[PDB]
């Protein structure tokens, strides 16, 4: 309830700022003013063409490591259990496997960008 | 031992970050199995009363179960008080 | 699944202890001889595929083929006999314990039974 | 059953129908595949939280883990297809015939 | 009542309709992010704050990679929006109409689908009267992944490591 | 499948304990030490009977013990207790940590006027035993008779008669 | 199909998580722990066919606790009748149902 | 691909299948399916080319959709029962979802096209592993949940699989597509017997796996992936063609070969349940499979096709790598009819 | 003490709900007041609408969302 009211207040304030921005000042638009900016010269192609991503493997590894951090997050509560030895073994197991994944990718050159 | 010393010297000059990382990880793996306070942590986690201590029906043959909380029978946290 | 989940069944047990009370298959069992024949055929096919003399080459290899087939065949026959004996045991137990479902019937002779006659002409 | 379960099951059905009806892009179908697992996660956690199945609260996290493993697999296959053909169009996956 | 969970469920279905009508991966990711946030809200209302925040965070991270990949792999000269194409707009309107019809029928009467029977009443009605104390049941059950569920941790970690190996092998080429 | 039987509104009435959570928390260890017997009896009844309608008298005895305890406090240590729970009430989390002086005065007052010893650490959480006259619930779950188990295997194992009997195989 | 390695070796890999009446952390009970316990103890050792034939009462109570369909039907019927009665002014809610009372602590 | 990586991927595929076959929990079974698919995709993409990439993409899409439907069925079953143990499913809708998902994973019609497409796309070793192991797992799940299977749906999909496999194999000339349609027909037979005797399902699985292994290993030995490529094998090593001919005769169900035992036992078992029309239709439809097996046998061993001139150098050279258990698979796929009553041991 | 208070409060709410049900469902042809939906006679905890069903929206919202919405 309170969080919803806060979110509504913030979004309303931002929208009001946009509305004031687009209606208060004097407007004068023509084709040259609204054309895309490429440092004074017309763009040769289009900005919607494919843009090669030289770190494509690191993004997938980031997805997997995001899973790893999601698994690791409930650790502060897991340390309140009586099975401390088992919990410690499992936490260290997960972190060692994550380290092994990082080392394997590093040695197999998955962290290097495409040329 | 000479090969190990040379490897450690070379790594400490080229990859001090990795040397420190592996040292910290190895100490994190090994030390808990040697510290005598791991069992203390286990006991402290056990001593925490999250839920209600449901009493037991007295059969007249429960000498180790206290009748009142302040009776001598039952677990004591005197070790935890001075810790 | 008929005999899966049978009471007292130990999982992953090829031959339980109760199977020891059944007669073991004879070493001259025709089924064991057929298993040895299968092993010999496998050895001959192995020689043929490897382009060795089919009948003469690899006598040790052919002997190992026959021996392995006979060994596994003996144990397989033991398990098969145990399972069939178990099936008969369960069937007889059910028949005995459900007499109203399996009642004896009065036997009439063919002098009392009337069967229609169909001439062939 | 309350209407919340109806809405979540309808969301799963919509995401399933989206995946089974390709348009041009493999990436769009990968997004449709990711949404199905989001609906599964929401349905599972709504069921588990309502019945107080305490030990089952770890199941949705494993669900998310294998979800993003599948997403990683799909992205890898998509980059291989895009390298092969220049576009992620599913029309180019026609070399093999039934 | 206030029908907060029902409204959120409707918004969830709307976001699903969007990214399933599939205008283009940019707007599909936008709709999936909206759906993830709304599902976080739904499960927060139902009780799982950790689970809601985790699903929202995981999908926010996941759609970041999708944006970079559609900028490189799944882009065209004129990316399609819902009103740009007739097929996309038709699918979007069909999904919206089906959702509106289901909502109206459910609110007016106890709607029994061809698959399941749904009763129009309170999500607050279906809840439990009892309460926990001085701990979170969801947090304890999730943290039980390490004391309990040793097997699950093993298979999950092995799957993640094998996934790293697999994504390395698939994109090897040659 | 039957009419749910509920206590009437007349026998659910009892003299309430009309003090706030801060007042209850201030006099919490002394309360747990002084009224242990009725509270433990009520808790044992609740966990054995698994039915609120079967332990109403125990709850009324709990209320009576609490009222007597607070009347004993009121007759002797009204001012130190008032200062203690006024200190406790200010804190948002109602922390014992911030009121160790007013708590000291209250403990001194109850130890002298009433001879009360505050429990040590780990004593109220101990599992104690209760002497009760109410019989042990024989069927608290209202279970039915369990279905009879299937008969076990009997007799020794004999070889299959005539073998497999699979078509023409004679073994 | 099913190689019961867990039963053979005495391992516990997922049986701890199969049911909601098993050992839970901090002894947190399930919503329908009693009903699941009753159904399981009824159906134990008699097989699926006999369990479905004979423990149907326990299973129906379990499913009713799980989903609350009959209870929701009763609540909806009472609500509809009360709304119809107050539509014609034939029913007056009590002040304690209207919010003019002091509830119990 | 490094040999260590390849063997660890094979180990992971087998680990996923074994997790499926040993787990008593639906979540763990789904985890096993996911692990199997994840480690199976690179095995398909081992020999990198556009055809292999396309086959892997189609396989991944099909298996991901099946896994989504399977998890939905699991969740729906949990909603109405609160049970995670794999037993008879408590909701007919969840059972239908699970049946469709497992049929899609197996390749039962009308979920079959990916089977010929992927089998043609991938190499011979990949096709062998795919067929055998990826039929091994979902059939285990189905055998566990057989008692809640809808007989109408299962038998409909089975008969469709038999008919479609027969017709597709009739049309194809590519050996991998022929093997895929044969797989579709055999899966149809197995799932047709499934709602009555899981023991007969397992027996047919074992015989089919033996025959498929023998045929695929013979193809790898001859290095022939088309009909005309196989037509040149008689001029280099005529023994392999004869062994392939007898294996083809066995796979067609001709007595007294091993392929007749599963059909015979399944027909008997279905007859015990007062089914006559279905056994008769299934028996009559397999003649299409026999026809295209016989057509393949005509081209390879029973006739001599023209050869080329470098076959003389091929004569001069000898096969190096030795197939493991190939003679055993050839013998077990043709000469185990007298050992039929061992299905009790299989029970 | 809180367990006893909770039991008394729940029983009182159930009893007054039963009285109101008797007042309301009086002309219904086939309706038994207070009839259970369970075959067993064992006590079953009220769900949420058996207590706060015939009560005000403020009370219902507080009971069902007050803890979650309190921040
Ligand atoms: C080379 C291999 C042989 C070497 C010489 C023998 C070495 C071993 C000597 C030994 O130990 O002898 C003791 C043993 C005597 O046993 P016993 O104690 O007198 O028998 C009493 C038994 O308790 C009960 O006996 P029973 O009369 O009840 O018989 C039971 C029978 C009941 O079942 C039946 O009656 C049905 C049988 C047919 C079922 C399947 C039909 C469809 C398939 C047809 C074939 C397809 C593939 C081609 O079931 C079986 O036997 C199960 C297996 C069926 C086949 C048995 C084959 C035995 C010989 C194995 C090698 C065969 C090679 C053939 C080709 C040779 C080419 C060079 O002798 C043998 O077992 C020798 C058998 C004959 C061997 C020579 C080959 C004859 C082939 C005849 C084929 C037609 C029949
Ligand atoms: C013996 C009767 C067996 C009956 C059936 C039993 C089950 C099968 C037997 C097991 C497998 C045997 C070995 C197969 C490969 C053979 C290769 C070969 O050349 O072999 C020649 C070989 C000698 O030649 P070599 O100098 O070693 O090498 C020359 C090159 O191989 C020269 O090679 P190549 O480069 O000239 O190769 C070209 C040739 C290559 O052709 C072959 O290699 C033909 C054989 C392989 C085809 C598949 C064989 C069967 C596999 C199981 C399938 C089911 C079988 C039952 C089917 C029933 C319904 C039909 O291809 C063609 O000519 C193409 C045109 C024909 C194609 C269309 C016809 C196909 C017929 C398929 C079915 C045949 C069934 C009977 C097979 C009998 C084989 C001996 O002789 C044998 O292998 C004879 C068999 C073993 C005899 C052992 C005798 C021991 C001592 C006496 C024991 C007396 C009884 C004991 C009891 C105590 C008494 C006192
Ligand atoms: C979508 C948002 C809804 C909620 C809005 C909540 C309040 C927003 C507060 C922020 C305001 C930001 C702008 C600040 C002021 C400066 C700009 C300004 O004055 O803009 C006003 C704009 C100014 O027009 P403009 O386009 O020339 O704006 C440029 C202004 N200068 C020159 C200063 C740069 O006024 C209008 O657009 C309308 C002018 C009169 C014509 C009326 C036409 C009819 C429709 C409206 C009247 C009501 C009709 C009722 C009947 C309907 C049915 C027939
Ligand atoms: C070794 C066999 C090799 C062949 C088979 C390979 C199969 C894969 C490898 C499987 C190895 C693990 C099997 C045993 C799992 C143990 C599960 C559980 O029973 O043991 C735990 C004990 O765990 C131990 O601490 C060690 C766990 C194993 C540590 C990691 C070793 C496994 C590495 C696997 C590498 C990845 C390969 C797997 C995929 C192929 C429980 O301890 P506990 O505290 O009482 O539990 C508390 C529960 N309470 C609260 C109810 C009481
Ligand atoms: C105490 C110290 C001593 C211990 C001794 C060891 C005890 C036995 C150990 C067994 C090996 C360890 C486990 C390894 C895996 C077990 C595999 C096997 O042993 O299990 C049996 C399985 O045995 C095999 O099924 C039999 C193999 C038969 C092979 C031939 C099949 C018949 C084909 C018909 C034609 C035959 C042609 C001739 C063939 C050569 C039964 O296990 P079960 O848990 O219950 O299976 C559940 C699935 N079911 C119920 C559907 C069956
Ligand atoms: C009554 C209408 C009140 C104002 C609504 C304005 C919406 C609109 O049509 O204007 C779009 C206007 C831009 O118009 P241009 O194409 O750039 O040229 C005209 C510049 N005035 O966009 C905006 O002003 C931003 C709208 C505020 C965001 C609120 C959304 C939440
Ligand atoms: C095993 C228990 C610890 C558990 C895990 C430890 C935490 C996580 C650490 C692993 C993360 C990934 C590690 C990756 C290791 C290999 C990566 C690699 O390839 O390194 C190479 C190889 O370089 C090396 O030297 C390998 C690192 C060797 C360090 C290991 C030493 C082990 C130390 C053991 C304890 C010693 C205690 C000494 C204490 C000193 C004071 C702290 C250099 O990289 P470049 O490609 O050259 O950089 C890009 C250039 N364009
Ligand atoms: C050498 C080349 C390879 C082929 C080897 C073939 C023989 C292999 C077995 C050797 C003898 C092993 C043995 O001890 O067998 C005895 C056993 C029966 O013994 P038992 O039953 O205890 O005695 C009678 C009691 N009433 O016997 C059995 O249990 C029988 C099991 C074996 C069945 C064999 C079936 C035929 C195998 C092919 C024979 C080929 C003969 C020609 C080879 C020519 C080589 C150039």
């Amino acid at each position: 309830m309170n969080i919803m009211l806060t979110l509504l207040t913030n979004v309303t304030l931002a929208s009001l700022l946009v509305l004031i921005a687009f209606w208060l000042p004097q407007l004068n638009a023509y084709s040259e003013k609204t054309s895309p900016y490429e440092c004074g010269f017309d763009p040769m192609g289009s900005a919607r063409l494919p843009f090669s991503m030289k770190f494509f493997l690191v993004a997938i590894t980031f997805l997997l490591f995001d899973l790893e951090i999601a698994l690791l997050l409930p650790l502060p509560w897991a340390s309140q259990t009586n099975n401390l030895k088992t919990m410690l073994t499992m936490a260290l197991f997960l972190l060692i496997l994550l380290a092994a994944s990082l080392a394997y990718e590093w040695t197999q050159k998955g962290l290097e960008w495409a040329e | 031992a000479g090969r190990i010393a040379s490897f450690l010297k070379n790594a400490w000059a080229k990859e001090p970050v990795l040397v420190a990382s592996f040292a910290i990880g190895g100490l994190a793996i090994i030390l808990p199995s040697l510290s005598p306070y791991t069992n203390y942590a286990i006991r402290i986690n056990r001593a925490t009363p999250y839920n209600y201590p449901v009493p037991l029906r007295d059969d007249g043959n429960m000498p180790d179960v206290p009748s009142h909380p302040q009776d001598p029978q039952g677990p004591s946290l005197e070790w935890l008080k001075n810790l | 699944t008929m005999m899966s989940g049978r009471p007292g069944r130990v999982p992953l047990q090829f031959l339980p202890n109760e199977a020891r009370s059944l007669p073991p298959p004879k070493l001259t069992d025709p089924r064991l001889v057929y298993m040895g024949f299968l092993g010999y055929c496998s050895g001959l096919i192995d020689n043929a595929i490897r382009r060795r003399p089919v009948v003469s080459a690899g006598l040790h290899r052919q002997l190992l083929y026959v021996t392995s087939f006979v060994f596994f065949g003996y144990y397989l026959l033991k398990r098969q006999d145990y399972m069939y004996a178990l099936r008969d045991h369960d069937m007889f137990a059910y028949v005995k314990s459900h007499p109203e479902d399996f009642p004896e019937k009065d036997k009439k002779t063919y002098g009392e039974i009337l069967e229609e006659f169909h001439p062939v002409r | 059953m309350p209407l919340v379960y109806m809405n979540i099951i309808m969301a799963f059905a919509i995401a399933l129908a989206g995946l089974l009806m390709y348009r041009s892009h493999l990436m769009s179908s990968l997004l449709c595949l990711e949404g199905m697992m989001l609906s599964l996660f929401i349905m599972s956690t709504l069921i588990i939280l309502n019945t107080h199945f305490t030990l089952a609260n770890m199941m949705p996290i494993i669900l998310l883990v294998f979800a993003a493993c599948e997403a990683a697999l799909g992205l890898s296959l998509l980059v291989m297809v895009s390298n092969t053909y220049g576009t992620d169009y599913v029309q180019n996956l026609n070399l093999l015939q039934c | 009542t206030m029908y907060i969970a029902f409204i959120l469920s409707t918004i969830f279905v709307i976001g699903f309709v969007g990214f399933s009508s599939k205008p283009s991966p940019i707007y599909g990711g936008l709709g999936l992010i909206v759906s993830g946030g709304v599902g976080c809200g739904i499960v927060l209302n139902f009780g799982g704050s950790f689970l809601g925040l985790m699903v929202f965070l995981i999908y926010l991270g996941g759609m970041l990679v999708v944006f970079g990949y559609t900028t490189a792999m799944a882009t065209e000269m004129y990316p399609e929006v819902w009103v740009s194409n007739k097929t996309v707009f038709g699918a979007f309107v069909s999904g919206l109409m089906m959702e509106f019809c289901m909502v109206y029928y459910a609110l007016k009467e106890e709607e029994v689908e061809i698959i399941f029977k749904f009763n129009g009443l309170g999500d607050w009605v279906i809840y439990d009267t009892g309460d926990s104390g001085f701990f979170s049941e969801e947090a304890m059950g999730i943290a039980a992944l390490y004391s309990y569920g040793t097997w699950l941790v093993i298979v999950t970690g092995w799957s993640l490591l094998i996934g790293v190996v697999v994504i390395m092998e698939i994109t090897r080429g040659n | 499948p039957g009419i749910v039987e509920l206590p009437t509104l007349e026998d659910l009435k009892v003299q309430e304990v009309k003090v706030s959570s801060s007042v209850l928390k201030a006099a919490a260890h002394h309360y747990g030490a002084q009224c242990d017997k009725p509270n433990k009896e009520f808790m044992l009844c609740r966990w054995e009977e698994k039915d609120p309608r079967r332990c109403l008298e125990e709850g009324k005895l709990v209320n009576q013990c609490a009222l007597d305890f607070f009347r004993q406090i009121k007759r002797h240590c009204a001012e130190p207790f008032t200062e203690y729970w006024t200190c406790i009430d200010y804190s948002g989390l109602q922390l014992f940590r911030h009121c160790r002086k007013q708590q000291a005065k209250f403990d001194e007052c109850v130890l002298d006027k009433l001879g009360w010893v505050r429990p040590d650490l780990g004593e109220l959480s101990k599992v104690t035993k209760v002497k009760t006259d109410r019989p042990l619930p024989e069927n608290p779950y209202h279970s039915r008779a369990r279905p009879e188990p299937n008969p076990e295997a009997e007799g020794d194992l004999k070889p299959a008669k005539h073998g497999s009997r699979l078509f023409f195989w004679t073994m | 199909p099913f190689f019961d390695v867990q039963k053979r070796l005495g391992l516990d890999l997922d049986r701890w998580m199969t049911i909601q009446s098993a050992e839970q952390p901090h002894k947190i009970p399930g919503r329908c722990h009693a009903f699941e316990k009753e159904w399981i103890e009824c159906a134990h050792g008699i097989g699926g066919i006999r369990a479905e034939k004979e423990c149907k009462i326990e299973f129906d109570d379990f499913v009713e606790c799980l989903l609350r369909q009959k209870t929701m039907k009763r609540l909806s019927a009472i609500k509809r009748q009360r709304d119809k009665l107050i539509k014609e002014g034939k029913y007056t809610p009590p002040p304690h149902h209207l919010g003019k009372e002091d509830p119990r602590p | 691909m490094n040999p260590i990586i390849y063997t660890t991927l094979i180990m992971t595929v087998m680990s996923g299948t074994m997790l499926v076959m040993i787990s008593s929990h639906w979540l763990l079974i789904w985890i096993g399916f996911e692990m199997n698919l994840l480690a199976m995709i690179p095995v398909l993409m081992k020999n990198f080319n556009p055809r292999a990439t396309e086959a892997a993409t189609k396989y991944f899409l099909t298996q991901a959709t099946a896994s989504m439907m399977l998890m939905m069925a699991i969740i729906i079953n949990l909603l109405y029962s609160g049970q995670w143990t794999i037993t008879k499913m408590f909701n007919p809708v969840a059972m239908t979802m699970m049946t469709m998902a497992l049929a899609m994973k197996l390749g039962l019609s009308p979920f079959h096209f990916w089977v010929p497409e992927v089998t043609q796309g991938i190499s011979l070793q990949a096709g062998l592993l795919l067929l055998t192991w990826q039929k091994l797992a979902p059939l285990s799940v189905l055998c566990q949940i057989s008692q809640s299977i809808n007989p109408n749906l299962m038998l409909t999909m089975a008969m469709l699989s038999i008919l479609i496999g027969g017709w597709g194999g009739l049309n194809q000339t590519q050996l991998r597509k022929i093997m895929a349609y044969s797989s579709i027909a055999h899966m149809g037979w197995m799932t047709a017997v499934l709602p009555y005797n899981t023991t007969m399902t397992i027996l047919n699985l074992l015989i089919y796996i033996t025959m498929t292994l023998a045929m695929f290993m013979l193809l790898i030995h001859s290095s022939a992936t088309t009909t005309l490529s196989l037509s040149h094998t008689w001029n280099k090593m005529p023994v392999i063609t004869s062994l392939m001919m007898v294996t083809l005769l066995s796979m067609g169900g001709l007595p007294p070969l091993s392929g007749f035992m599963p059909k015979w036992m399944i027909i008997q078992e279905m007859t015990k349940n007062e089914s006559i029309i279905m056994p008769t239709l299934m028996a009559m439809t397999a003649l299409l499979n026999l026809y295209f097996y016989m057509r393949l046998a005509y081209s390879s061993s029973l006739t001599m096709f023209p050869s080329t001139n470098n076959m003389k150098m091929k004569w001069q050279f000898e096969h190096t790598k030795q197939m493991k258990l190939l003679p055993t698979m050839i013998v077990l796929s043709t000469l185990v009819l007298p050992m039929t009553p061992a299905l009790s041991s299989l029970n | 003490l809180f367990q006893a208070e909770k039991d008394r409060r729940v029983l009182q709410m159930l009893r007054e709900n039963l009285e109101e049900e008797a007042i309301i469902m009086k002309d219904v042809p086939d309706w038994k007041v207070g009839e259970s939906v369970f075959h067993t006679t064992r006590w079953v905890t009220p769900m949420m609408g058996e207590l706060y069903g015939l009560r005000t929206n403020e009370e219902i919202l507080s009971a069902t969302y007050g803890f979650i919405w309190y921040t």
